[PDB]
């Protein structure tokens, strides 16, 4: 629903320190 | 443990 | 976990904690995926090849942790089970086939900045997210080598294994209801999930929609970070209908 949504990453729109580690590899 | 005691209500 | 990092805090707001009552120590790990039920791995219930079978009443559910061993006042929620549901064709006797079960709780909890519901994966993003090379996240409050213990929920990234590789790195039988992450030998960088990981999420961040979607469940492996092993995961979206099924029939 909201859900995998983080209140202080998402909701924030603040990314957490290795996330860009995964959207790279979604070549 | 190594573990702290959690509240005795749960 | 290893060769992970402490996790920031609210990174994993999912992340749950099963928790033996009598004596209080760490079970396994676990996944909020709504406010009434938690995801986790069936050989953490149940497990006869090692007299493991626990009831609803064994157990306690422990939800916004960080720190392992530390009662985090005002910010864990500490939840009782009402029922849990094992997949009737888990199979322990040969190679963890189906491991998943389903807790339900007493009572709702309430969301939080540290408490807050993963996805599931519905078909297109499964098939999107799902391929060799792609990195999904896991984390735990397991061990940090095969052969100690974290103050806090560990995490660490890890690429999915082309299923030929995953085949060939064991002598068990895998199944389309597995999947490997890890990295190889030849690739460097290293970690992997370990005991006391068990049960907790392989996470992936959808491009589409900027949402976490969990893809596995925490399930097995031959010793921890071993060079050309892989750890393996249930295939939770193989399994969502009987997800589904039981939510539905259970409410
Ligand atoms: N290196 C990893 N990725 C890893 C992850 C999780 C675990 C914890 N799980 C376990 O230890 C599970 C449950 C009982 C036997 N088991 C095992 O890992 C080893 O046993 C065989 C694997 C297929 C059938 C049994 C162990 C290792
Ligand atoms: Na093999
Ligand atoms: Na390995």
């Amino acid at each position: 629903a909201d859900c995998g949504l983080r209140p202080l990453f998402e909701k924030k729109s603040l990314e957490d320190k290795t996330e860009r580690e995964l959207l790279e590899s979604y070549i | 443990g190594d573990f702290e005691e959690i509240p005795e209500e749960y | 976990i290893v060769e992970g990092s402490d996790a920031e805090i609210g990174m994993s707001p999912w992340q749950v904690m099963l928790f033996r009552k009598s004596p209080q120590e760490l079970l396994c790990g676990a996944s909020l995926i709504s406010d009434r039920w938690v995801l986790t791995a069936a050989h953490c219930l149940l497990y006869p090849p090692w007299d493991k079978n626990f009831t609803e009443n064994d157990l306690l559910v422990r939800i916004g942790k960080h720190s392992r061993t530390r009662y985090e006042r005002n910010i864990e929620k500490i939840s009782m089970l009402e029922k849990i549901y094992i997949h009737p064709r888990y199979n322990w006797r040969e190679n963890l086939d189906r491991d998943i079960a389903l807790m339900k709780l007493k009572k709702p909890v309430a969301f939080s900045d540290y408490i807050h519901p993963v996805c599931l994966p519905d078909r297109e993003t499964a098939a999107s997210l799902l391929q060799a090379g792609y990195k999904g996240r896991v984390t735990g409050w397991g061990n940090l080598k095969e052969t100690g213990q974290p103050s806090v929920l560990q995490v660490v990234n890890l690429p999915i294994v082309e299923r030929p590789v995953c085949k060939d790195s064991t002598r068990i039988r895998i199944t389309d209801n597995m999947f490997c992450a890890g990295y190889k030998p030849d690739e460097g960088k290293r970690g992997d999930a370990c005991e006391g990981d068990s049960g907790g999420p392989f996470v992936m961040k959808s491009p589409f929609n900027n949402r976490w979607y969990q893809m596995g469940i925490v399930s097995w492996g031959e010793g921890c970070d071993r060079d050309g092993k892989y750890g393996f995961y249930t295939h939770v979206f193989r399994l969502k209908k009987w997800i589904q099924k039981v939510i539905d029939q259970f409410g």
